[PDB]
């Protein structure tokens, strides 16, 4: 189990870890989150009682490097940064732990939620999508564009998802105008699955990356990713029988995970209704069309 | 974005622009088979592709042929329409191919613009307009090359004969959708004002008669009481 020390809480704050958070306020003594699964990604988050406005964030995972939080007032926010000395760091967990100054992530034993939310997401991934290879913790937020809705400005604080677009070149084979418009097996497993993720797993770490980025952050164009590598599964009419089973999954927690009252934001009328009632695989998520209607009826 | 009644001008600037319309592209007559159910009959159709400006009428004749062996025809005529639209563009010169489409139907939206990707600077438009052109198979002339094809085949005519030697395109395109209205509404009719005067003829390379201008304002009026007599009869007013 780890440990992400926190040099002081300056600032009041509200403060996520993966899909915990917890209020602290200004100069209220709090020194860092302990008891944290090693063996998953991890998200630590921030939401300034003063600014609702930017969410911000770091994806991380404790395997990788010792992390601590340390709020830089010049920059007016709470940075990840990495502590080279080992022994330094140690020392530093273990009195915080002694004097009690850390909450603990507050696993339940039956939950494998998290598990269940990032099951494909690797930080090797995630690196990819956020550039800033100086770092071995990647930095997200509201505010940051996708090279997609840079495409339709800064490059360095860009999520570079994989652009999915069901009307360029790329989706549709001369001569299949209709046929791979109308039914997108060739854009899925062709071009996608096997030329650029190679396999459904790299496809299914996106797709979740996005989810979280966008429930997390409000970040709209991993709202729009997301829904993007949903749509695509579902309008093709050719799926691997065990790929339409696992997206049952990792939807139906994604759906369960949701903030009820969020609903009209994460979610997109359209695409569902679609998904759920129109694609090609309407009848292959269950699980998640029974979630969705017990949970968002509305929508549909 | 859509053609609509703020922009209506934008037709006849010198920026090349089609207009396409899909309705008579595939034309079906229903029919109670032996056993006494439904069937349809396809017969020949053609695409609606207008020039605006110049009057040019690249009408492309849809054989039956096309449509054996094929499911969900009306939704395959829309892609079908997009594609020879698409070939019609390729086969042009550069300098022709219009900057503009404008598909009169909303349906023909995705179908082209998919068929059209490799011309991403020609910009794909939809129409809040309701234009008459599905009416341009009441032109004895057209009906006539439409239906007697017996392969794919395209035809060539003015939609506008030659009235722009003496008439602006707003002008002629005004004229040539008050004729369609009118064919639209009660084409028994609308065709009896067009032809009662048999002194009156056709050319050979032209669709309606060679009215002077005096007898093109005579024409227009009579055109015009068709199609508010009509209406009263349809509404009762
Ligand atoms: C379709 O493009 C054109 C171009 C120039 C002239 C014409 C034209 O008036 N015709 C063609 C044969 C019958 C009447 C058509």
């Amino acid at each position: 189990m780890n440990t992400v020390p926190f040099t002081s809480a300056p600032i009041e704050v509200t403060i996520g870890i993966d899909q915990y958070s917890f209020n602290v306020k200004e100069n209220q003594p709090f020194h860092g989150i302990k008891d944290i699964p090693i063996g998953h990604v991890h998200v630590i988050h921030f939401q300034h009682a003063d600014n609702s406005s930017m969410r911000y964030g770091y994806w991380f995972d404790c395997r990788m490097g010792n992390f601590y939080i340390q709020y830089d007032p010049k920059d007016g926010l709470y940075k990840m940064m990495e502590e080279r000395d080992g022994a330094k760091f140690e020392n530093i967990v273990h009195n915080f732990k002694e004097r009690q100054m850390m909450v603990s992530y507050p696993k339940i034993d039956e939950d494998d939620t998290w598990y269940n939310l990032t099951e494909f997401v690797q930080m090797d991934k995630i690196r990819k999508i956020v550039r800033k290879d100086e770092n071995q913790f990647s930095y997200v937020d509201s505010s940051m564009t996708t090279v997609q809705e840079n495409e339709l400005s800064d490059p360095a604080h860009s999520l570079n998802y994989t652009v999915i677009n069901f009307k360029s070149r790329e989706a549709i084979r001369p001569g299949h105008e209709m046929e791979d418009f109308l039914d997108k097996s060739y854009y899925l497993n062709t071009v996608m699955l096997q030329g650029i993720f190679k396999n459904s797993s790299n496809y299914f770490g996106e797709l979740q990356f996005a989810f979280l980025n966008a429930m997390f952050f409000g970040n709209y164009g991993s709202s729009l990713q997301w829904h993007a590598m949903i749509e695509l599964i579902c309008s093709s009419a050719t799926v691997p029988k065990h790929m339409l089973d696992k997206l049952d999954e990792i939807l139906y927690y994604q759906i369960k995970t949701l903030p009820e009252q969020y609903s009209d934001i994460l979610l997109n009328e359209r695409v569902w209704n679609i998904c759920l009632y129109s694609s090609f695989q309407k009848n292959s998520l269950h699980n998640t069309e029974k979630i969705m209607e017990n949970k968002y009826p509305e929508l549909l | 974005g859509a053609m609509n009644s703020s922009n209506y001008a934008e037709l006849f600037n010198n920026d090349i622009k089609l207009f396409v319309d899909d309705t008579n592209v595939y034309r079906v007559t229903v029919h109670k088979t032996f056993e006494g159910n439904v069937a349809t009959k396809a017969i020949n159709g053609c695409i609606f592709t207008l020039n605006p400006k110049t009057g040019h009428l690249f009408l492309k004749i849809i054989h039956t042929s096309v449509w054996a062996g094929q499911k969900r025809l009306s939704q395959l005529a829309k892609w079908k329409t997009a594609e020879e639209v698409s070939a019609l563009v390729r086969s042009l010169p550069k300098e022709e191919q219009p900057k503009q489409i404008i598909v009169t139907r909303k349906a023909m939206l995705d179908p082209l613009e998919v068929h059209m990707l490799d011309f991403p600077n020609i910009a794909i438009r939809p129409t809040e307009l309701r234009l008459p052109f599905s009416a341009a198979m009441s032109i004895d002339k057209l009906s006539d090359v439409v239906m007697k094809a017996t392969e794919p085949q395209m035809v060539l005519f003015n939609i506008y004969d030659d009235w722009l030697d003496r008439i602006s395109s707003y002008t002629a395109f005004s004229r040539l959708t008050l004729l369609l209205r009118a064919l639209k509404t009660n084409e028994e009719s609308a065709k009896m004002i067009l032809l009662s005067d048999p002194t009156i003829t056709i050319k050979s390379y032209h669709l309606w008669p060679s009215f002077t201008d005096e007898q093109w304002i005579t024409i227009e009026s009579q055109m015009r009481d068709l199609i508010l007599t009509e209406y009263g009869r349809k509404y009762n007013v």
